[PDB]
RNA sequence: CGCGACCUCAGAUCAGACGUGGCGACCCGCUGAAUUUAAGCAUAUUAGUCAGCGGAGGAAAAGAAACUAACCAGGAUUCCCUCAGUAACGGCGAGUGAACAGGGAAGAGCCCAGCGCCGAAUCCCCGCCCCGCGGCGGGGCGCGGGAAAUGUGGCGUACGG
RNA sequence: UAGCGGCCCCCGGCGCGCCGGGCCCGGGUCUUCCCGGAGUCGGGUUGCUUGGGAAUGCAGCCCAAAGCGGGUGGUAAACU
RNA sequence: CACGGUGAAGAGACAUGAGAGGUGUAGAAUAAGUGGGAGGCCCGGGCCGCCGGUGAAAUACCACUACUCUGAUCGUUUUUUCACUGACCCGGUGAGGCGGGGGGGCGAGCCGGGCUCUCGCUUCUGGCGCCAAGCGCCCGGCCGGCCGGGCGCGACCCGCUCCGGGGACAGUGCCAGGUGGG
């Protein structure tokens, strides 16, 4: 997509913040539609976006690691689960769905994706869980804060997608960057050119 | 024929849109050309109207 | 300057503006004769670019020629030969129509030389051509050191031999790996140096 | 049907702004012969022993100087010979800012200059006594085509039919209506 | 209505010029066969030849790259030697058939339009005087007439300006 | 006939001199600007032509341009 | 294919964009799937839920698109029909009264008057018919008289094709198939 209409855009709703003035959290959004790809078919593109300022406030994150995982994340005040802790939470699945499901998106350790499908890797997908593998230099310190909000556009059952970006607080031209590299790794991800899209709403979440 | 390949990519058939402009102008790199052109002054259009 | 608007909006011949001069004009010059002084170029940066100069002794005579190919002039169409020669119909002229004007205003104004002509509008019957002639003799043209190559006896009828623009397109002449076959100074000069016998004195 | 581009050249001044154009344009004309010899020879009896302002006429002195934004005021005959010399000029013209008229007489817009015809006339610079002048011709002249360009642009010339069959359709179109009268009684 | 511009188009035994026609060995532009060969013949060949038509000059045409090349690169055109009876074309038959590089003969380059700036600074013609006057030209004077702003001249052209 | 043999005319070409008029002109360095020929190229098709072979050139007809573009780079085509 | 246009309907293509229905239940119903979400809206309080509950994806909050249907107006093109004329064509003429608008004589129905249509002055005979009478308004020459001109009605005005007849079709240019002992 070209830039101007999109600089268009982003001061019309710049300017229409003061038509909200919002206070169900503070944080707006964008939606991608296309046009005529079948929601049935293959070539399913399936791809994270990273993001540089994740411009949503409230993320919601937690671990699920080993030993020297514990006095780092006690820290930086993230709590910290081992797997026996995850044997607990395998006791019952009532209660492990609502905790990943009050919860977004998790990330964990090496060998806990090993004992992640046990009896619980169709339970865990369920709710859309694919916990993301850390790393041997042992810094999740705003490594985490990297992590959170890479966007996954991904073909489901119909054609379109919403993408959480966005607070009028930030800085404009880092925002601009942020839809930017959004619509151009859609573009890239697509199996044509920009011609698939049919409009872009940066718009007000309320 | 400008006019046509324009109305082609409104509805965004621009892979006949290209056959055709290739069926006018002749040359493919030039089909190739005057497609890209268009499609900039469709975008300045699209780009006008939303203003 | 204004010339090159005149130019570029000369080329853009089937927008609006340009389908409306060329009907209106071209309805103008069908109702008219076959050959007719014009009082000035029509398209008058297209004249300057080719040679024209707006001073006395330049004139302009627009032609209408007859669009197509050249049937062959035989009696109903029976070429009493071999079969490679039985061709009646599709046949075509190996000079341009432009050509065909310019040497039909040369042949009219014989008093005058033919520099160059252009194209000013055409329908499916006729094809419109401005020649522009010159008239040696004018003391304009006889007394400008930067136009007197015409004067010279040389350039009579050049629209005769090929020596204008449009007729040298038609002889093959060029440089290159494509005019092989005008080595020389025509196809005459090619054949005629490579079809000789070249017998010295001691071989 | 005639395109816009040619139709904005029937759609001209009027009289009254057509002659208070002229009697600006009668005193910025520029020396004849006779007096630019005299001119010479003022010069050289007071040198030997600057330029005032004037008219810039042609398409191509009128085209440089509108687009080296340099016009103040341009003024294209209706009726020249190929319309291609000037259909451009109101585009141009409106698009650089300049204000522009179509007056009707390209012998008149050369009997301003003196000769036989010219195609457009541009003023550049005027005296200070007739700077408000031009500003009454330019608050009057811009009304007219450089705010209505827009306008002017879509407006097709031509596609009107001849009397008779004009008359013909009309005197069918009337029996059809009062026989449409009729109907309801 | 009438007068005057302009445009377009007429008329004149108006003033001054120019073209026609001939020759045609050589040259340029078109048009263009068949005999013949293929042991027949139709594509091919003859042949872009003869015949036909138009236009010249003491030469014409061509000519200063929308080129050759693929190199350690050359450098307008024309002509000679070689390339070469070769690449290639061909009922791949009969037959046809170049080009570049190389060595020479010659050797020369340049100009517009366009883009721009300079009070159209430009051109033609008639009157008078002086000169020269058998290639009608030079100087000056004309509140002499036209052309030209629908673009003349000066600078300037791809090697850049 | 031979001869850097003679004589007399004529027509040039070649030098210097005078009058009038014209022309009152450049190279380098840096900065700022500017730059191009369209029913033409090119494509298809037809016909002729060429050694030019999926088309060498020309022409008719139809389509019909662009400007970090176009043409060529001897096998049609896409990417570079 | 081109020259080759104008308008109005019919038939498409459903693009800009308006409205809209979703059942293996579970659960606040009837969540078409998905990104993310700790505190709006309504004006400190209130409202289901995000959570409980819990099914094949858990629904607050705002979201995109869809699948299909329908309407709307500019889908914009294509196609058929009906018309138009300005290209083109044909005919007639010494391109002689074409088309409207008047104004006038009749008729139709109403109260001297408005409106629709119509007509425009030649048929009793093998004559003749032009080169204006008449009326009105001006102008001139000789002392109201004579002589001698001009303009306007008579012969209405306004126009953009001479008048008709066809017409984007004949036709012509270039290709394509058929036919072709001419
Ligand atoms: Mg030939
Ligand atoms: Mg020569
Ligand atoms: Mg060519
Ligand atoms: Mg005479
Ligand atoms: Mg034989
Ligand atoms: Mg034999
Ligand atoms: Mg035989
Ligand atoms: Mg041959
Ligand atoms: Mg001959
Ligand atoms: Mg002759
Ligand atoms: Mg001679
Ligand atoms: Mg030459
Ligand atoms: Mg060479
Ligand atoms: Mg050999
Ligand atoms: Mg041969
Ligand atoms: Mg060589
Ligand atoms: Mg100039
Ligand atoms: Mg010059
Ligand atoms: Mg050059
Ligand atoms: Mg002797
Ligand atoms: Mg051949
Ligand atoms: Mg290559
Ligand atoms: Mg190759
Ligand atoms: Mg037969
Ligand atoms: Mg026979």
């Amino acid at each position: 997509v070209s830039r101007d209409t999109l600089y268009e855009a982003v001061r019309e709703v710049l300017h229409g913040n003061q038509r909200k003035r919002r206070k169900f959290l503070e944080t707006v959004e964008l939606q991608i539609s296309l046009k005529n790809y079948d929601p049935q078919k293959d070539k399913r593109f399936s791809g994270t976006v990273r993001l540089k300022s994740t411009p949503r406030p409230k993320f919601s994150v937690c671990v699920l690691g080993d030993q020297q995982h514990c006095d780092e994340a006690k820290a930086v005040d993230i709590p910290h689960m081992d797997i026996e802790a995850l044997k607990k939470l395998n006791k019952n699945k009532k209660l492990v769905k609502k905790l990943a499901k009050k919860y977004d998106a998790f990330l964990a350790s090496e060998s806990l994706i090993k004992q992640i499908p046990r009896i619980l890797g169709p339970g865990l997908n369920k709710a859309g869980k694919f916990p993301s593998l850390l790393t041997h230099n042992e810094n999740m310190v705003a490594k985490v804060d990297e992590v959170k909000s890479t966007i996954k556009f991904q073909m489901k059952k119909v054609l379109c997608l919403a993408v959480a970006v966005g607070h009028v607080k930030m800085t404009d031209d880092e925002l601009v960057y942020n839809i930017h590299l959004a619509v151009n790794f859609l573009v890239s991800l697509l199996k044509k050119n920009w011609q698939n899209v049919r409009a872009l709403y940066i718009k007000s979440t309320m | 024929y400008e006019r046509r390949a324009m109305e082609l990519l409104k509805v965004s058939k621009d892979k006949r849109a290209l056959k055709f402009i290739k069926k006018r102008v002749g040359t493919h790199i030039r089909a190739k050309r005057k497609r890209e052109e268009l499609s900039s002054v469709l975008a300045a259009m699209r780009k006008a109207a939303a203003k | 300057g204004a010339y090159k608007y005149i130019q570029e909006l000369w080329r853009k011949k089937q927008s609006d503006v340009m389908r409306f001069l060329l009907r209106v004009r071209c309805w103008q010059y069908r109702q008219l004769s076959a050959l007719h002084r014009a009082p000035r170029p029509t398209r008058p940066d297209k004249a300057r670019r080719l040679g024209y100069k707006a001073k006395q002794g330049y004139v302009i005579y627009r032609i209408r020629v007859r669009r197509g190919g050249r049937k062959r002039p035989v009696p109903k169409g029976a070429t009493y030969g071999k079969p490679v020669h039985h061709g009646v119909n599709q046949l075509k002229f190996a000079r341009s129509l432009q050509s065909v004007a310019e040497e039909r205003a040369g042949r009219h104004c014989g008093a005058l030389r033919v520099l160059n002509s252009y194209w000013v509008g055409e329908d499916s019957t006729y094809k419109f051509f401005e020649v522009i002639l010159i008239d040696p003799f004018h003391k304009a043209i006889r007394r400008n050191p930067d136009t007197q190559w015409i004067t010279k006896p040389v350039h009579k009828h050049r629209e005769m031999r090929g020596l204008t623009s449009a007729g040298r397109k038609s002889r093959g002449l060029g440089k290159g790996h494509k005019f092989h076959h005008t080595i020389g100074g025509s196809r005459r000069a090619a054949w005629r140096r490579r079809n000789t016998l070249q017998l010295h004195r001691y071989r | 049907k005639v395109p816009p581009a040619i139709n904005q050249f029937t759609q001209v001044l009027d009289r009254q702004t057509a002659t208070q154009l002229l009697k600006l344009a009668h005193k910025y004309r520029p020396e004849t012969k006779q007096e630019k010899k005299q001119r010479l020879l003022a010069r050289a009896e007071k040198k030997a022993a600057k330029r005032p302002p004037v008219l810039r006429a042609g398409v191509n002195t009128v085209t440089t100087l509108v687009e080296n934004k340099k016009a103040q005021l341009v003024v294209i005959a209706h009726d020249v010979d190929p319309i291609e010399l000037v259909v451009f000029l109101p585009a141009l013209c409106r698009k650089m800012g300049v204000p522009y008229c179509i007056l009707k007489g390209k012998a008149r817009l050369g009997r301003l200059v003196h000769r036989k015809t010219c195609t457009t006339v541009a003023f550049t610079q005027v005296n200070s006594e007739d700077k408000g002048a031009l500003a009454k011709l330019v608050e009057a002249i811009r009304t007219n085509y450089n705010d209505r360009y827009d306008e002017i642009r879509r407006h097709w010339g031509g596609n009107v039919l001849g009397p008779k069959s004009v008359a013909r359709i009309a005197k069918l179109e009337k029996a059809k209506a009062k026989e449409l009268a009729t109907k309801l009684g």
